[PDB]
């Protein structure tokens, strides 16, 4: 079934009812510094081509939530990535997505609010519209050197064959 | 034929006369429910038997009680052809007997087929509609068997045809 | 008036007193009672106990006591105790099946007719506060099809598979006292044959005594009604009739029957007391493809109002599990011909 | 008196008198309920319905007591079986499939009458409750003969104290009356078997 | 497992016993006959039925006597010999026609089912079912 | 006799004909039958079955043969006609048959079969077998197994459903089967997808027709999603095949890339959900459920004999996955017990062997090449004396 | 289908695999085939001695004896030259196929192996055909028994060739439909005024043979008359192809007239039931 995530930490601190995981990243933002070789965003990436065609995912951490978020977040760079000609051209679109204001967790557009905690308050509000943002800046950036081939213009299809099946059928941009 | 009609009308008055039934629980066996005229054990509650005879082949045995009747009937059968067509074509039929519920699973000796309707077949069913359908019977199975006939014979002619056209 | 219960068959059929209420047996193992609320029907009680199908079913109109038997070899008196009927075991001591019920006039006694080839005569003491019976045995040689009660509580006339109709005196002592002589004999003894018809022919499916006692009729298989006068040495008058078999009889006056089954429609039947001769007078049920309201066999009839004396409205219930209400003033108007008498 | 009892497990037939019960003259039948229970899935396995003996032992259970019954006369009852359709009856199974049950209805319980159909040995619960009686006292043979009762679930067959009842009048002509035909007809038999 | 052979219930002292006990003028039908007439050969032969006899000789002696009177009838004459039957008459007929039904030769029948036909327009339905609950035919 | 029996196991979607002591069938059909659409002459004699059905013009074509809808029993009767004489050649009035019906087939489907076999073609002697059966009979060829036995759970993959069946002593425990709707059918619907969204250059009226062969000359089971896609994305060059077809229309070449389908296939057995949306059970856990509604005391020799049959349960390593992720789930409930609390453990056995495609075929096949076979059949003469109820009950044998 | 055909499928489609691998170039897969065909044929297709790279088409006839007594082992050569050797213990004649040495047109002989049992007919008829051609009148006739209670009988007359068939209906109405259609073909010049003449005995052979020639209710005789133009040489192939699949021919149609009667059956049952329940309310 399904990969989930195996960073879950006794010592894992929470933005919601999401794990604040460490990433390792210069992008701004309120994500740990991450010492080990791979994070939660090397993660969702490893096992995006995987879980993308699972409909149901069982929640077991707050990582899991955290790994759900940016699996959906990769179909949305997909969505973009598609429509690219250069690896250069890519990167740029990747800052830009990875900027725009995506639905959070209590507001409607944001799919799973069933499954996801709301802010609480202000600060949790503006802290966890930071993490989401921090996350997709790096997940953008990391995706490109892995979607394009040595041979510019390339969004390699074995990566554009899945622009459009949804994990557990859902869409950040719906 | 100038005695087709006078025979299915004398057999469908005694049909009227003889499907007049009741449910009735058994005078010999505790908890019991079975059909008079099948186990025989109650000479009271059965009925004069009678027989309708078109000619000295073809004729209707009517056997009655207080709960069922047992209708016979001895099938029109001209030559071989006929005589083994009606067999088969009675045999399949009597095989379903389960589906065909109104049919005994063999034949009263001297009879081609035999019919068996309860108390509680006249009960589920309009007795006058169960009266038109044996007389329907009879005169389906007449037409069927000449139609079969006609049908070996037919395709007896195309294959004997096509085997010596080719030489 | 035809009113459709279920498309199976009503068993037998009862009315209340009032004849608010008519309970029906629904070719099952259990009794229905309905009423009316308006102008429709409306289930109002199930009564569950019978572990076969129920046979027979009367209504006791004053006590308000409901007794049925089945197939079970079992009968029930039920009695109503706030909005539920509740049952009594009555034991028959028979090992086959019963057949019939019916309450006297005076209510302290029921007979039920059964295929141990006997009729159990059922009377509760009230020293040991249970049902008890005694068997009407000789001469019975077959199932007892129908049963129906003299005013006078005691002769009980019966009819069964042995080609028989016939009158007992259902005496009982410790519940009645001395009968008082009737046209049909002086000497009432418990079980004393009091009268036998004389054919050998057709089972006799329903009987029925005038409103005063005087005439019994009965309907056989054999296409036939009978009329036996005890003012005239229990002289019996028979008719054949050209069409099937009555499975039930009734009185509409002293002179007067009204009968049904086969046809699957009523016909009336005069008794002309000079001549002793029974006489045809009419199909009652002037208008699947069948011209008349009941679609099967009509298995029994019952007077709804006026007594066997003078019937105005009565009752037919048959296999088709219909139930319909006749007006005898009404027919009378469809039918300038009618007779009644 | 006499109060033939059969269970789920075992029949007994245990003689009483005035007071009390007397084991000498009691005896056991090694046929029951379950016994008859998997020879109708013998008979039904036959009928091409393969139902499983641990799997399904339930649902035929209650197939056996909602169909089966107890034959009077078999020779009759085979005729109608093989004759007619008159004792074909459907019956609904847990997963939703429609089966026609008729011959195993009288079939089965017959096992009680004839052991041997079940490969075991005895003379069936009839000629047991026949020895019985006719071994004991006989200043109360004449009563036992309308004092034996039943009970135990395995009794209620329709027709059960009928086919009993021939039995015992076949073996009394044949082992008592040595055939005096002229003589059976005061041998007085009187089976209880109660409403509850 | 003899004593199953024996059919207790032969001698079962509560069952059923019909009550029985112990035909026309040949020579009166044939002089009918001879004559042309036929509607009083079918009276004559109409009289007196073996209702209680118990050997089948007589009963089938009768049967013929009636058989053949009714093949001597010419078809347009049939309905008015049935109408002038009284309603016993028409009853007894039927009995016989049913009867003829039982030994058919030469259009036996085929004239039969026109008796048949004449006698039930006359008695009803009711006069087949008197044929079948007779106990002495 | 000199002459051997008549083997003939129908399908849904293919017919195996054969003689039996062959090991495989010398004919498999399409089990489908092309009439012309008031019959008079020899118009009945005027149609084809098989291949020679699928593509003719001015016939209409009909698979009176499923799990489903009703039998057509003309249709399979005259379909029968040719079997005999067409393409087995066999005087049937010489040949004893073995005939195969689905399990849960009724009793009086079995007569109607007998009517046909005995009436119609007047064959000697008879035998009507359960396929499940003798896919375990086929199992006995395994190097697997030493002793034979009738007792096991038969996972019966074609075209159209897949089932589980459980078997104990030779009969089927018909309450406890189980059905799963992935089969091979959908594996290709799956394939054809994932080629629509990637590929180009695919005739679209032939979009089937690739996916269907890629299905055949490339697909297998892996035992791991995600570390099977990163070899692929690794090691491209020798893991990423090409696949090339002809335009029917045009007559030039296609050329396609042919990758992550190849696993991905075959992988809806084990996560149904990938495409079906209202099915999600693993094949894994319906096996586990139907051994687990059986009787406790025939569990475990369940469990030791899970036998394959059809042509879906071919892919390399079906039953080594299955074997595995069975044992996954049987083992981890074992562990709640104890924790909760030394349950003996379970023993899980996959058989996999050479006749899987068409173990029943086989299975019959050998089973009618033995003298028991003639000793359990019906023989004409028993048909005609006791009739057709004789063929509701067929006597299991061959242990 | 109405004339059954005379070649064995499972003969040409078991060599034709065999020989398009082999010219592929691919490596030999073992063949071990053991099948039947009408009247007690059996065949065995095998590699003798294990060698994949030779295959074997066997057939066993029990009455070969009789049919080489009239030409067999002459009329198989002259067909299949090379290819036929010393008989497999168990058959009368093999035919043998090297992978490694295969003739131009492999279609060819896949065409002529289907038909080995057909051409262990022909000799016989050949013989007396030739018979007559020559005017060699007198000669004892063929007596084959190509099953074991059925006999065929083949005499050469001045003028004309006739083949006599005593076959068996062990199903007592067969032989009722039997009779159908061999009135049929009794009246047949009545279509093809030049097709040979059928004669029908039911029970009782020709007078000619009335030798130890079979009697009884279920047999019954159907003579041939086969004239010049049937049996020169210009039309003996095709004839000879059509004679000897007769008594099946006729056997078969009676079996698919009695499957059609069946549909009938089915139809008027299935109506019978309709009006049945149309009886409810
Ligand atoms: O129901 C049965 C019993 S055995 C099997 C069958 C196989 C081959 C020919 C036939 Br006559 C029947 N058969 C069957 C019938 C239909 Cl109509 C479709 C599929 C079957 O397997």
């Amino acid at each position: 079934p399904a990969y989930h995530s195996s960073l879950m930490d006794p010592d894992t601190k929470l933005i919601g009812n999401m794990a604040l995981l460490p990433i390792r990243s210069q992008f701004k933002g309120p994500a740990p510094r991450e010492t080990k070789d791979t994070d939660i965003v090397d993660e969702a990436i490893y096992y995006f081509k995987a879980n993308v065609f699972f409909k149901n995912y069982e929640i077991k951490n707050e990582a899991d939530r955290t790994l759900i978020y940016i699996t959906l977040y990769i179909s949305e760079c997909l969505k973009k990535l598609q429509k690219c000609n250069s690896k250069s051209q890519g990167e740029k679109e990747m800052y830009t997505l990875g900027i725009t204001n995506f639905p959070i967790p209590g507001e409607p557009g944001f799919p799973l609010n069933a499954i996801y905690a709301k802010p609480a308050n202000k600060q949790e509000d503006e802290v966890m519209r930071a993490y989401l943002q921090q996350l997709r800046q790096e997940t953008g950036l990391r995706l490109c050197e892995k979607v394009f081939d040595p041979q510019n213009d390339k969004p390699s299809k074995w990566w554009t064959c899945f622009v459009k099946r949804q994990f557990m059928n859902k869409s950040l941009s719906g | 034929t100038a005695t087709l009609r006078p025979y299915l009308s004398a057999v469908r008055a005694t049909l009227q006369a003889a499907l007049c039934l009741e449910n009735f629980s058994s005078q010999v066996v505790e908890r019991h429910n079975k059909p008079e005229v099948e186990v025989r054990s109650s000479k009271e509650l059965l009925l004069q038997p009678v027989t309708i005879s078109r000619n000295e082949k073809e004729k209707v045995l009517i056997e009655g009680s207080i709960n069922s009747v047992r209708v016979s009937i001895a099938v029109k059968q001209a030559d071989e052809i006929e005589k083994i067509l009606c067999h088969k074509f009675m045999r399949f039929m009597m095989m379903r007997a389960e589906n065909f519920f109104i049919l005994r699973r063999k034949p009263v000796e001297g009879y081609d087929i035999s019919f068996l309707i309860t108390n509680f077949h006249t009960e589920q069913m309009y007795k006058h509609k169960l009266v038109d359908f044996v007389i329907h019977f009879m005169e389906e199975i007449d037409k069927e068997i000449s139609e079969m006939k006609l049908s070996v014979n037919a395709r007896a002619r195309i294959v004997a045809e096509e085997f010596l056209k080719n030489f | 008036a035809y009113h459709s219960f279920l498309v199976e068959p009503i068993s037998c059929h009862a009315w209340n007193k009032d004849r608010t209420q008519i309970a029906i047996c629904p070719n099952n193992h259990e009794v229905h009672i309905y009423e009316k609320s308006g102008n429709k029907w409306v289930q109002v009680h199930e009564l569950k106990e019978h572990n076969g199908q129920v046979t027979g079913i009367d209504w006791a109109p004053d006590s308000n006591r409901i007794v049925t038997c089945g197939t079970d070899r079992n009968a029930y008196v039920w009695t109503l105790k706030g909005r539920t009927w509740k049952p009594t075991l009555v034991i028959l001591r028979i090992n086959r099946a019963a057949r019939c019920v019916r309450w006297a006039p005076n209510e302290k006694k029921f007979a039920v007719g059964s295929g141990s080839r006997v009729i159990s005569i059922c009377y509760f003491e009230q020293e040991n506060d249970w049902w008890v019976c005694k068997h009407i045995k000789k001469p019975i040689r077959s199932t007892v099809l129908s049963l129906d009660w003299h005013p006078n509580s005691v002769l009980l006339a019966a009819g069964s598979c042995d080609f028989k109709c016939r009158i007992f005196s259902a005496y009982i002592k410790e519940v009645e006292e001395r009968p008082a002589p009737t046209p049909w004999g002086s000497k009432m003894p418990f079980g004393e044959l009091m009268f036998e018809s004389s054919s050998s022919c057709g089972w006799v499916h329903g009987v029925c005594f005038s409103a005063n006692g005087s005439r019994v009729a009965w309907v056989s298989h054999d296409s036939t009604v009978c009329l036996a006068d005890a003012d005239k040495k229990m002289a019996v008058a028979t008719l054949a009739s050209e069409t099937l078999p009555l499975l039930a009889v009734t009185f509409i006056t002293e002179s007067s029957l009204v009968a049904a089954g086969h046809d699957c429609f009523p016909v009336l039947f005069t008794y002309d007391s000079a001549a002793g001769k029974l006489s045809f007078g009419g199909r009652l049920d002037v208008p699947a493809g069948l011209d008349s309201l009941h679609k099967n066999s009509v298995s029994q009839i019952s007077v709804l109002s006026g007594g066997k004396a003078k019937c105005s409205q009565f009752c037919t219930t048959g296999m088709d599990g219909g139930m319909s209400i006749w007006d005898v003033r009404s027919l009378e108007s469809a039918l300038k011909d009618l007779k009644i008498v | 008196g006499v109060v033939v009892d059969s269970g789920d497990g075992v029949t007994h037939i245990c003689p009483v008198y005035e007071g009390f019960s007397l084991p000498h003259l009691t005896r056991r039948l090694d046929i029951a309920g379950r016994d008859i229970t998997r020879y109708l899935i013998k008979l039904l396995l036959l009928r091409g319905y393969a139902f499983n003996h641990s799997a399904d032992f339930e649902t035929v259970r209650m197939i056996k007591e909602k169909l089966c019954y107890v034959g009077y006369n078999i020779e009759q009852e085979q005729k109608l079986a093989l004759e007619t359709t008159v004792l074909v009856e459907s019956y609904t199974l847990p997963d939703g499939r429609i089966i026609k049950v008729g011959g195993e209805r009288f079939e089965a319980p017959e096992a009680l009458f004839q052991p041997h159909l079940i490969n075991v040995e005895g003379v069936g619960v009839a000629e047991l409750l026949f020895n019985t009686i006719q071994a004991a006292d006989i200043d109360t043979r004449s009563e036992f003969y309308k004092h034996i009762v039943l009970s135990g679930g395995s009794t209620m067959y329709p027709g059960l104290p009928s086919r009993l009842e021939r039995e015992l009048k076949q073996l009394y002509l044949e082992r008592v009356l040595k055939g005096d035909v002229e003589k059976l007809s005061k041998f007085k038999i009187r089976i209880e078997d109660p409403p509850r | 497992a003899r004593f199953r052979k024996v059919d207790v219930g032969e001698y079962d002292e509560n069952k059923f016993v019909d009550e029985e006990d112990g035909g026309p003028d040949e020579g009166e039908v044939d002089s009918c006959l001879r004559q042309g007439n036929m509607t009083a050969a079918l009276q004559a032969a109409l009289k007196n039925p073996p209702i209680n006899t118990k050997s089948q000789a007589v009963k089938d002696r009768a049967g013929s006597i009636v058989l053949k009177v009714l093949i001597s009838f010419k078809a347009n004459d049939i309905e008015k010999a049935v109408q002038s039957l009284d309603k016993n008459g028409v009853d007894l007929l039927m009995k016989y026609i049913y009867k003829g039904f039982e030994s058919p030769s030469d259009n036996s029948s085929a004239v039969l089912l026109q008796w048949h036909e004449k006698a039930l327009a006359a008695g009803g339905v009711g006069s087949i079912v008197r044929v079948l609950t007779a106990r002495k035919t | 006799g000199r002459l051997p029996a008549c083997v003939v196991d129908c399908g849904t979607g293919y017919t195996k004909l054969g003689y039996a002591g062959n090991t495989e069938p010398q004919f498999i059909i399409p089990s489908c039958i092309a009439i012309k659409e008031v019959m008079k002459g020899v118009d009945d004699l005027d149609f084809f079955i098989g291949d020679e059905a699928i593509e003719k013009p001015t016939y209409a074509t009909k698979w009176p043969i499923r799990h489903g809808i009703v039998e057509d029993w003309d249709l399979m009767e005259r379909f029968m006609e040719q079997v005999i004489f067409k393409y087995l050649r066999a005087e049937p009035e010489d040949h004893y048959f073995l005939l195969t019906e689905p399990p849960l087939n009724t009793p009086e489907n079995r007569e109607y079969t007998a009517e046909i076999m005995f009436e119609s073609f007047n064959v000697p002697g008879l035998y009507i077998a359960v396929q499940a059966v003798l896919a375990l009979a086929a199992s006995w060829t395994s190097r697997q197994v030493g002793e034979r036995t009738l007792t096991g759970t038969v996972i019966d993959s074609g075209d159209g459903v897949t089932h589980v069946i459980p078997v104990a002593e030779g009969y089927v425990i018909g309450s406890c089967i189980k059905h799963i709707p992935i089969a091979g059918r959908d594996i290709t619907y799956f394939i054809q997808q994932l080629l629509r969204d990637r590929e180009v250059g695919i005739p679209p009226e032939q979009s089937l027709e690739t996916a269907k062969a890629v299905k055949e000359r490339y697909s297998y089971v892996c035992p791991d999603l995600v570390k099977e896609f990163n070899k692929y994305d690794t090691d491209g060059s020798k893991w990423i095949k090409q696949y090339t077809g002809i335009n029917a229309i045009s007559k030039k070449e296609f050329s396609i890339d042919v990758g992550y389908e190849r696993f991905l296939g075959p992988e809806i057995f084990f996560h149904p959900e990938f495409a079906n949306p209202d099915f999600t059970q693993p094949i894994s856990e319906v096996v586990d459920e139907v051994i687990q509604n059986c009787p406790i005391d025939v569990r475990r020799p369940l469990y030791k004999n899970i036998v394959l049959s059809g042509g879906s349960t071919m892919f390399r390593d079906f039953g080594r996955r299955l074997q595995r992720d069975l044992k996954r789930t049987v083992d981890a409930r074992l562990k709640l017990s104890e924790e909760l609390s030394k349950p003996k453990p379970i023993d899980v056995q996959v058989i996999t062997h050479h006749m899987q495609r068409y173990a029943v075929w086989f299975g019959g096949s050998m089973l009618a090449s033995t003298p028991e076979f003639y000793q359990v059949c019906h023989t004409k003469k028993d048909y005609e004396e006791i009739g057709p109820s004789i063929c509701r009950h067929n006597p299991v044998f061959g242990v | 289908m109405i004339l059954l055909e005379v070649n064995n499928r499972i003969i040409e489609e078991t060599l034709a695999l065999k020989f398009e691998n082999a010219a592929a170039g691919n490596k030999p897969e073992a063949v071990e085939v053991t099948f039947a065909d009408f009247d007690g044929v059996l065949y065995h297709i095998s590699n003798p001695n294990g060698d994949k790279t030779k295959v074997m088409v066997s057939i066993s006839l029990k009455f070969y004896k009789e049919l080489q007594a009239h030409g067999a082992d002459e009329l198989l050569k002259r067909v299949y030259g090379s290819y036929l050797v010393n008989p497999e213990s168990g058959y009368n004649v093999s035919l043998l196929y090297d992978l490694e040495n295969l003739p131009a047109s492999k279609d060819s002989i896949v065409h002529q192996a289907g038909m080995l049992k057909r051409n262990c007919f022909a000799s016989v008829f050949e013989k007396y055909f030739q018979f007559q051609e020559e005017g060699k009148e007198g000669e004892n006739r063929a007596v084959i028994h190509y099953r074991d209670d059925e006999t065929m009988y083949v005499e050469s007359k001045k003028d004309r060739v006739t083949v006599v068939f005593s076959t068996v209906f062990k199903d007592d109405d067969d032989v009722v439909i039997g009779k159908v259609f061999m009135q049929e073909f009794k009246e047949g010049r009545r279509a093809s005024h030049t097709a040979p003449q059928v004669l029908f005995s039911h029970r009782e052979p020709p007078l000619e043979l009335k030798t130890d020639a079979a009697v009884g209710d279920n047999i019954g005789y159907i003579t041939f008359v086969l004239f010049p133009r049937h049996t020169n040489a210009s039309a003996r192939d095709n004839t000879i192809n059509l004679i000897h699949t007769f008594r099946d021919y006729l056997h078969y149609h009676i079996k698919c007239s009695k499957a059609y009667i069946h549909t009938r059956m089915r139809a008027k049952t299935s109506d019978f039931l309709k009006v049945l329940n149309r009886a409810r309310p």
